[PDB]
């Protein structure tokens, strides 16, 4: 149990490991099995210093390799530690690693003129902050009302009554839940708010001159074929609604669609779960010139020394001056040659 | 094929339903260049675009 | 570098005074871009009523900024009393076809079964072929690289010459590719290994094709090995020889023409080593004199006795093996050993690649990466007394 620093071959720094069992064979050598601590970069920042992580690598070793002994704590034991305690000796571990699989428990802040807002100054106790709340806000429902919840419980029953006989003059429980949905409930507070919680002057409302209103959401409003487009369009390009109206119902705001998609999800029906250039030719007085005064250009020497010099007046002079006037050996020789005088 | 305003300028992408087979009903998402030469996953598109674009946030199959 | 290259540009103009009485022809042209690959093809065309040839060449740029091409130019060789003979090029060297290739030519070598048809070498670990016949002469400003076939998987390029189709090459896997293109379908540009060869530890170098043995290839690499290799050995992995070849890494190999048992290796160890197939644990000859590394080593199709090898050290020697030992002078010792036949100065920077011209006898190509590209024939009298 107890934590070992083993000998790095390589000079490095110490291989850390736990002993979990020690050893001692009928020759009276000692040998020690232990379970590995990775280095971070072994591992194949956030990582500290002393780092070291518990392997499922299993390895044994003779106690000859043992050179010291150290702790390797607990992360919280590790930031306990006193300044004066800090060695060499103490590591931590926080992370066990799968040495096989490579498996491991389970951005600036900026200042200045461009990034902080310019902070507004409280109102003097006679300065007004002048904001037009009409230009803001229009309110909707007001939360003080003569009404009970008896009262609007009961004229939200009525507004789902109209609604399903309002759709009964151009299945029975399909119209009155197609009343009931939420649309018509909304339609029946604002109904009432409107009317400033007047429910005799509210019902008048819905129906204005004996005959009643409709409201269908979306999901009810849609014809059978638009419906039917629908379900194609989803199937084909799955929920990329922009292309889904382009190209299959172009006559129907994007919006709209977003809110029939939602609605249609909860479908009875629906069940989707489960340099330098030149040229040169030599001319033949000048071959003949080289051959003439092959004393003085030295062929054999001058074809190792191109960057010596030849004295080009000399041979020019010599061969105007004194101007009334092979075989290779085949490679079978050589190689013979070569074996003959060897390295 | 659909605009992809995410992706520079004349880049679309299409999405297809698999019509039978093991996977019938699943969806394949594909992208088209500006000259029309067709893509069929991140890192094809990546080695495309090169660094004229980072996709490492992109989405392929959403385009976003 | 402000000093060095005084003394090299010095150097040069030395060279240059001295030309007419080392060599019978100097031809030099500045590319726009360096090239790292050059090959005679084998054909010659000779117009009527001249007083010249038409050879061509495989030459490629290697810019990383512009738009890469794989070159043929074509140069114009003569046919064979005021001293000298100068003239300036104007017209000679030109080129004739620029393909536009995906990044840069590291090497590109001809078919010779079909000399149309250029495999080429790129940086990465696949090998493109172009057929010059089908492209056009003059690419547009695109750059949109059309090869013909992509073959999928060191500058390691050698076509067999006697098994049509089949290529070899190094890869940045340490093993050695083998494609096959004698039937492809018709369905499919891109093409896969046949075999990959294993054997090496370090970067495969430099592999080449035995000349008249169909089967049987060796190779080259920084683990400082020649290994000799058989495609009809089961085992893809160990090679049928290998031999500690060098003291360093070793990057270029050649075959004699003349000779089925004799080759050469050069390498990184300032040394061209010459070796044997019938006994390759003796190494029959080491030559010495280059002053840096040796990159590329070529035979000779005239004459078997000579070779030329390359490097990093600006100059070519040319060695002729046919009078090692010889009894020279103690004077002529400090210049170098008898072997070393000749040395060639035009250069200012690394020699990439040179060939050896096939037609016309010893006629070189050499280039290197000052962008200077020089056509040249060492003087008469030097190759014989």
């Amino acid at each position: 149990g107890d934590y070992v620093y083993f000998e790095n071959s390589s000079s490095n720094p110490y291989l850390i490991r736990r002993i979990e069992e020690l050893n001692k064979t009928a020759n009276g050598n000692v040998e020690a099995k232990v379970v590995c601590f990775y280095r971070r970069r072994d591992i194949s920042h956030q990582l500290r210093h002393r780092e070291l992580f518990l392997s499922r690598q299993l390895e044994s070793l003779p106690a000859t390799h043992i050179r010291g002994k150290c702790s390797v704590t607990l992360l919280n034991e590790t930031e306990s530690l006193k300044s004066y305690l800090e060695r060499e000796d103490f590591f931590f571990y926080s992370l066990v690693y799968d040495p096989q699989q490579k498996t491991l428990a389970d951005g600036e802040i900026r200042v200045g003129n461009r990034y902080q807002a310019d902070i507004t100054d409280l109102l003097k106790e006679g300065e007004e902050d002048g904001r037009d709340q009409s230009r803001l806000e229009t309110q909707v429902w007001e939360a003080h009302n003569p009404l009970t919840d008896k009262q609007i419980d009961q004229f939200l029953v009525v507004a789902r009554s109209v609604g399903t006989f309002a759709r009964a003059l151009d299945s029975l429980h399909m119209s009155a839940a197609a009343a009931s949905r939420d649309i018509t409930l909304f339609h029946a507070m604002d109904t009432l708010h409107k009317n400033i919680y007047d429910i005799s002057k509210a019902i008048s409302a819905l129906v204005p001159q004996g005959g009643p209103v409709l409201c269908r959401d979306e999901m009810e409003e849609w014809s059978a074929s638009e419906a039917n487009l629908f379900e194609e369009a989803l199937e084909k390009y799955g929920k990329d609604f922009t292309d889904i109206q382009q190209d299959f119902l172009p006559w129907k705001s994007l919006t709209s669609i977003i809110e029939y998609y939602y609605m249609w999800k909860t479908t009875d029906r629906y069940v989707q779960q489960k340099r330098q250039a030149f040229y040169l030719h030599t001319t033949k007085l000048t071959r003949i010139a080289r051959r003439l005064c092959r004393e003085i250009l030295r062929p054999w020497h001058a074809a190792r020394h191109p960057y010596l010099p030849i004295n080009s007046a000399a041979i020019k002079a010599e061969c105007t001056a004194r101007l009334p006037e092979a075989v290779r050996k085949p490679l079978e020789a050589v190689l013979r040659y070569l074996e003959t005088h060897p390295r | 094929r659909m605009d992809c305003p995410a992706l520079p300028p004349g880049w679309k992408k299409e999405e297809v339903i698999r019509k039978s087979g093991l996977s019938a009903g699943k969806s394949d998402v594909y992208y088209f260049s500006p000259s029309g030469k067709k893509f069929r996953s991140k890192p094809q598109l990546a080695r495309y675009l090169g660094n004229t674009v980072d996709l490492s946030s992109f989405d392929f199959r959403t385009g976003k | 570098d402000a000093v060095e290259e005084r003394v090299i540009n010095e150097e040069y103009k030395i060279w240059k005074k001295n030309t007419p009485f080392l060599y019978d022809l100097v031809m030099t042209h500045a590319l726009e871009w360096p090239s790292l690959t050059a090959q005679w093809l084998p054909d010659v065309t000779r117009p009527e009523g001249k007083d010249f040839s038409i050879h061509r060449l495989v030459l490629g740029t290697h810019t990383s900024d512009e738009q890469n091409h794989l070159v043929i130019a074509s140069v114009q060789l003569p046919n064979d009393g005021e001293f000298g003979g100068f003239g300036s090029v104007s017209g000679k060297i030109e080129i004739e076809i620029k393909i536009n290739h995906e990044g840069e030519v590291n090497r590109a070598r001809y078919m010779p079964q079909n000399p149309c048809i250029i495999a080429t070498k790129t940086p990465s670990s696949d090998v493109l072929v172009f057929d010059y016949t089908k492209h056009p002469s003059k690419p547009d400003p695109s750059g949109e690289c059309n090869p013909d076939l992509r073959l999928r998987g060191g500058y390691g390029l050698s076509w067999n010459p006697n098994l049509s189709g089949h290529l070899l090459s190094a890869s940045d896997d340490h093993t050695i590719c083998l494609w096959d293109i004698s039937a492809v379908p018709k369905e499919g540009k891109v093409v896969d290994a046949k075999t990959i060869f294993t054997g090496h530890t370090a970067v495969v170098e430099d592999v080449s094709w035995h000349l008249l043995h169909e089967s049987l290839f060796g190779s080259v690499a920084d683990d400082q090995k020649l290994m000799i290799w058989d495609t009809r050995s089961n085992n893809t992995s160990k090679p049928s020889h290998s031999v500690d070849a060098h003291t360093a890494e070793v990057n270029c190999l050649s075959f004699n023409p003349y000779s089925e048992f004799i080759l050469a290796t050069g390498s990184a160890d300032k040394t061209v080593a010459l070796w044997d197939l019938r006994n390759l644990k003796l190494k029959l000859h080491s030559f010495e004199s280059h002053k840096d590394e040796i990159f590329q080593v070529q035979w000779s199709p005239h004459n078997e006795t000579i070779l030329a090898s390359s490097g990093t050290d600006r100059r070519l020697n040319v060695w002729d093996l046919s009078k090692i030992g010889e009894e020279q002078s103690p004077e002529d010792a400090e210049d170098g050993p008898p072997e070393l036949l000749f040395i060639h100065g035009g250069h200012t920077a690394k020699i990439s690649d040179f060939s050896w011209n096939p037609n016309e006898p010893w006629v070189i190509c050499s280039v290197s990466e000052d962008n200077i590209m020089q056509v040249w024939q060492m003087a008469e009298n030097i190759y014989n007394d």
